[PDB]
RNA sequence: GUUGCGUGGUUCACCGCGGAGGUAGAGCUACUGGAUGGCCGAUGGGUUACUGACGUCAGCCAAACUCCGAAUGCCGUGGUGUAAAGCGUGGCAGUGAGACGGCGGGGGAUAAGCUCCGUACGUCGAAAGGGAAACAGCCCAGAUCGCCGGC
RNA sequence: CCUUGAAAGAGUGCGUAAUAGCUCACUGGUCAAGUGAUUGUGCGCCGAUAAUGUAGCGGGGCUCAAGCACACCGCCGAAGC
RNA sequence: UGCCUCCUAAAAUGUAACGGAGGCGCCCAAAGGUUCCCUCAACCUGGACGGCAAUCAGGUGGCGAGUGUAAAUGCACAAG
RNA sequence: CUCGAUGUCGGCUCGUCGCAUCCUGGGGCUGGAGCAGGUCCCAAGGGUUGGGCUGUUCGCCCAUUAAAGCGGCACGCGAGC
RNA sequence: UUACGGCGGCCACAGCGGCAGGGAAACGCCCGGUCCCAUUCCGAACCCGGAAGCUAAGCCUGCCAGCGCCGAUGAUACUGCCCCUCCGGGUGGAAAAGUAGGACACCGCCGAACA
C-alpha cells in the first residue's frame, strides 16, 4: 500500500510546520515525487501538506 | 495608575509521567492548589518538590487535586 | 435609561462579531423588531425609538424594551494630543448582534401595529425587520 | 395523516448537516422508550407545510425506508435568521 | 480623500488576491 | 552569524501514549455585579391607586463574574522519517531606529499611510524573475553559467 | 345602531364657514379569462455631488459581448521544472 | 522612577502603553513552636431593660463568616 | 517629504478653473389677483462699483448698481513689486 | 455461607429527605460521680465503675424521583489548517445548555452468632 506524493506548489510562504513535513516526506522540489508506505505518520504529514502536494496511489 | 510587579513564573514544572530526582521542584503555586502526596512534601511557600526519584502522577484525593511521586 | 452603578466605569469596547444567541424570538408581546447588523444602541436612539411608537399608536397596546444601555463609552476632550490617559465615559450604549430582537410591541390593529415599528426602525443605526410570534 | 418520506441519514457531522441542507432535507433523530437513537432526514417542504398545517404536536406517521413507525416531535432548531429548520428531535409514542 | 479611496479600491483584483501594501 | 576542536541524532516533523489549563463559546436560582416585564407585597406617602424592598414566574448582560468549557498551543515519552539539526567549549563578529500585510487585542472617535503589544505568521530589509497599467512590504516563484529546446 | 332590504355612509377623498352639489365604500344585468396580495431570490435604476484636460475599463473599442453565472475544451505564460 | 496583587495577557511561562484598579517602606514576645479541643455568618421562633441589630435557649445552615494588613490563590480535613 | 534652507500675513500686478448661481436667460409649484415675492429645477456666455475706519483677512458704515456670488490653484502669484 | 460490629477503598449515580421492620453476640441509648480525668459554669462533654430498662433515637435492612446528583445521541456555538476579495466554503476537532435516560451506591480486610 504504498503513495505516491508529488510536490506541485512551492514552499515560500510556507509555515515552518509544512516546511518541516515536507523535509520528512523527503519532496526536494516542484514536480519532484517520491514513494511512501501509507499509514498513520504518513498520512499525517500528507494532512498537513495537502494544499502543496498531490497524492495518488502509485505502485 | 501604572504600576505593576514582576511576573512570579508559577505553575507546574513537571509534567505527568516525567522522571525526576529527588529535591525537584515540581509546582511553584500561592496556596495549596494542588496537594502533596506520597512522596511530595510542601515548603515553606507551597512549593511541591519531589522527596523521591520517580515519575509524577496527579490524582483526586476527594476534592484535592494532588501530585505524587511514584517509584 | 442609564444604569444606577457600574464596577467598571472604563471598559473595552463590546466585540462586534457573531450571531446572537439569546433573546432571539418575540416573547412579551406578539410583534418585534429583530436586528439584522451589528450596532452600538445608544440610550437616545433607544428613546427616539421608543417616543415614536407610542406617539404613533397614541392609547392602548404595551411596548416592552428588551435591551439596555449599561455598557459605557468614553471620549477624551476635543483639543487634546494622543495619549494621556483613558478619557471619561460620555455615551451608554447597548450591544446589538444580528437576529437580536428589539422591540415588543401587542396592538389590536396588525396595520397601525407594523406602522408604528416601521416609525421605530427608521430611527434606529440598524437594517431591522418586524417579525411576529408565528 | 400526515404521511413523511424519510431516509437514514448514511453519514451525521457538519459537512453532511450542511449538504442536506443544501439539497432541501432537515437532519433528525428518532429516541424515545426503545433506548436507541436514529439519524434520519427529513424533506424540508413538506415537513414545514405539515408542521404549519397540523400544529407541532401533530402525530407524525412517518416510515423508515423499509418499516412503518409513527412518532412525535420533541423540539425543532430554528435559525434566528432564515426562521428555517435546521434540526428535528423525533420521539417515538407507544399510541 | 478620492486619491485614498481609490488607492485603496484597486486591491480588490485576482492578482493581488484582496491584499496590497499600505 | 561564522569558524576550530569535542559529542553524534540528542534538533525538527508526523503518529500513538501520559499530563496542567480557563481563552473562544456558553451559563448564571453556581458566586459577585448590572438589568426588562408580571405576581406577591418590605418601608416610606395624606384610611395607602404614590417609592415598591425580598422572593418567585419568564427573558437578559459582564476585561478585572464562572457551576462549566473547547480548538490550538506547551511539557514528557515510544515508534517512523530526515545529511548540512541540536548541545559543549574557544577565536572573530555585526545587530540592539525596523516597515508593510494577515489574524487576536489595548489606546484613539473602535478615524488615521495613527500609536502600543502578541502571533515555529509572511514578505521587504538583505530577493532578482512573472502577474497586479505604473506600484519595497500584495499573488506566483527563490537567479551557478550557456542554448534561436519543451512543460 | 336599526330599517322599503334591487342595492346602501348621521360620509371615502378634494371641496361650502354653514345648507347644498361633487364622486366613492356596495349591488342588477351588458361583455368573457385570468386578476390581485405577499415571500426569497439573479442581474439591474435612483440617492451620486469640485475645481489645468477626457481623467472611477491602462487605451482603441465592446451588448452581432470583447459583460455576468454555471459546465466543458484547448493554448499562452517566469531566471519555477 | 523601587517592591507586592489583579486585568489587559489571546486556557504553559513571558509580554507594551503618560492602559484600567489597588497596596508596601510594616506589625506580632505572641498574631512564633508544639499538644489537645471546637465550628462560622445569616435566617426563623421564644425571652425585663433589649429595640433591625447587646447577652440566652431551640431549630435551619458546607461555607455565603473569619484570616494583623491590598488583591490573588488557598484554607470548614480547617491555614478560622 | 523637505534641518549641507520648501521665504512665512495682508496689499499690488497678472490670471485660470469649478458651480454648491449674485445679475442677466428658461421653467415647475405656490398660503402666485396684478406689481412684486418665496421655494425648487436647468443654465458658468458675459458681467459682478468707488470710498471711510483698521497692518490687516474678516467686519461695520457711506453713496451707487442689474449685480455688488462662493471656492481651488504651496490659505495661486516676493529669481514680479 | 446468612446477617450483624469495626477498619478501609471511593467522595453524591453514593447525598438530603420520606415510609416501614431489629436488638442473639454486638453497637448505642441508660445508672451514679468512690477512684484517673474535666468543665473559660455545669459528670452537658471527656474520664471512671456498671448493666435497672429499651429499640424510642443513633445504627442496620427494604421501598420511594420527592429535592439534589450523573447524563447521552443528534444538532448548533466555537475552532486548527486550507480556498476565498468579504460573503461564505472544504477538511479535521467539538462544546455549554437542553432532551432521552440513569440513579435511594459499589468494592476489600478482620471479628461474633450462625458455618
Ligand atoms: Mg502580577
Ligand atoms: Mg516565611
Ligand atoms: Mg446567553
Ligand atoms: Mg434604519
Ligand atoms: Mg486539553
Ligand atoms: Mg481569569
Ligand atoms: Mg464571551
Ligand atoms: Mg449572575
Ligand atoms: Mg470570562
Ligand atoms: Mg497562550
Ligand atoms: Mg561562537
Ligand atoms: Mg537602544
Ligand atoms: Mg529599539
Ligand atoms: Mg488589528
Ligand atoms: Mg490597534
Ligand atoms: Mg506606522
Ligand atoms: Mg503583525
Ligand atoms: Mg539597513
Ligand atoms: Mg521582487
Ligand atoms: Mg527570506
Ligand atoms: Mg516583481
Ligand atoms: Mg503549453
Ligand atoms: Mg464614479
Ligand atoms: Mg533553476
Ligand atoms: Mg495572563
Ligand atoms: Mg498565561
Ligand atoms: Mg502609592
Ligand atoms: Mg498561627
Ligand atoms: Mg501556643
Ligand atoms: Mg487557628
Ligand atoms: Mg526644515
Ligand atoms: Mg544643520
Ligand atoms: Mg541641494
Ligand atoms: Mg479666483
Ligand atoms: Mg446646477
Ligand atoms: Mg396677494
Ligand atoms: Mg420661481
Ligand atoms: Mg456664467
Ligand atoms: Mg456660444
Ligand atoms: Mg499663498
Ligand atoms: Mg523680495
Ligand atoms: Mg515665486
Ligand atoms: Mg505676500
Ligand atoms: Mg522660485
Ligand atoms: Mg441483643
Ligand atoms: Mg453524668
Ligand atoms: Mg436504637
Ligand atoms: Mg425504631
Ligand atoms: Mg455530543
Ligand atoms: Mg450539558
Ligand atoms: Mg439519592
Amino acid at each position: 500500500s504504498q503513495l505516491k506524493i508529488t510536490q506541485v506548489r512551492s514552499t515560500i510562504g510556507a509555515r515552518w510546520k509544512q516546511r518541516e513535513s515536507l523535509r520528512t516526506l523527503g519532496l526536494r522540489r516542484i514536480r519532484h515525487s517520491v514513494i511512501r508506505e501509507d499509514n498513520a505518520a504518513t498520512r499525517g504529514l500528507i494532512a498537513v501538506v495537502r494544499h502543496l502536494v498531490e497524492v495518488e496511489p502509485a505502485q | 495608575n501604572g504600576r505593576d510587579s514582576a511576573a512570579q513564573r508559577l505553575g507546574v514544572k513537571r509534567y505527568g509521567g516525567q522522571v525526576v530526582k529527588a529535591g525537584e521542584i515540581l509546582v511553584r503555586q500561592r496556596g495549596t492548589k494542588f496537594h502533596p502526596g506520597v512522596n511530595v512534601g510542601r515548603g515553606g511557600d507551597d512549593t511541591l518538590f519531589a522527596k523521591t526519584a520517580g515519575a509524577v502522577e496527579f490524582g483526586i484525593k476527594r476534592g484535592r487535586k494532588t501530585v505524587s511521586i511514584v517509584g | 435609561l442609564i444604569p444606577r452603578k457600574v464596577k467598571h466605569r472604563k471598559q473595552h469596547h463590546p466585540r462586534q462579531r457573531g450571531i446572537a444567541s439569546g433573546g432571539t424570538t418575540v416573547n412579551f408581546g406578539d410583534y418585534g423588531i429583530q436586528a439584522l447588523e451589528h450596532a452600538y444602541v445608544t440610550n437616545r436612539q433607544i428613546e427616539s425609538a421608543r417616543i415614536a411608537i407610542n406617539r404613533h399608536i397614541k392609547r392602548g397596546g404595551k411596548v416592552w424594551i428588551n435591551i439596555f444601555p449599561d455598557r459605557p463609552l468614553t471620549k477624551k476632550p476635543a483639543e487634546t494630543r494622543m495619549g494621556s490617559g483613558k478619557g471619561s465615559p460620555e455615551w451608554w450604549v447597548a450591544n446589538v448582534k444580528p437576529g437580536r430582537v428589539l422591540f415588543e410591541l401587542s396592538y389590536p390593529n396588525e396595520g397601525v401595529a407594523r406602522a408604528a415599528l416601521t416609525r421605530a426602525i427608521h430611527k434606529l443605526p440598524i437594517k431591522a425587520r418586524i417579525i411576529t410570534r408565528e | 395523516s400526515n404521511q413523511l418520506r424519510v431516509t437514514v441519514r448514511t453519514e451525521t457531522g457538519k459537512g453532511a448537516s450542511r449538504r442536506a441542507r443544501r439539497a432541501g432535507k432537515i437532519p433528525a433523530v428518532l429516541y424515545g422508550h426503545g433506548a436507541e437513537p436514529q439519524h434520519l432526514e427529513l424533506p424540508g417542504h413538506d415537513y414545514a407545510a405539515v408542521l404549519r398545517h397540523s400544529g407541532t404536536n401533530a402525530v407524525l406517521t412517518l416510515d423508515i425506508a423499509g418499516k412503518e413507525q409513527l412518532a412525535l416531535t420533541k423540539a425543532l432548531h430554528i435559525h434566528p435568521i432564515r426562521r428555517t429548520i435546521q434540526h428535528a428531535d423525533l420521539l417515538v409514542v407507544r399510541r | 480623500a478620492k486619491r485614498g479611496r481609490k488607492k485603496r479600491d484597486r486591491k480588490y483584483s485576482k492578482a493581488n488576491h484582496g491584499k496590497r501594501p499600505n
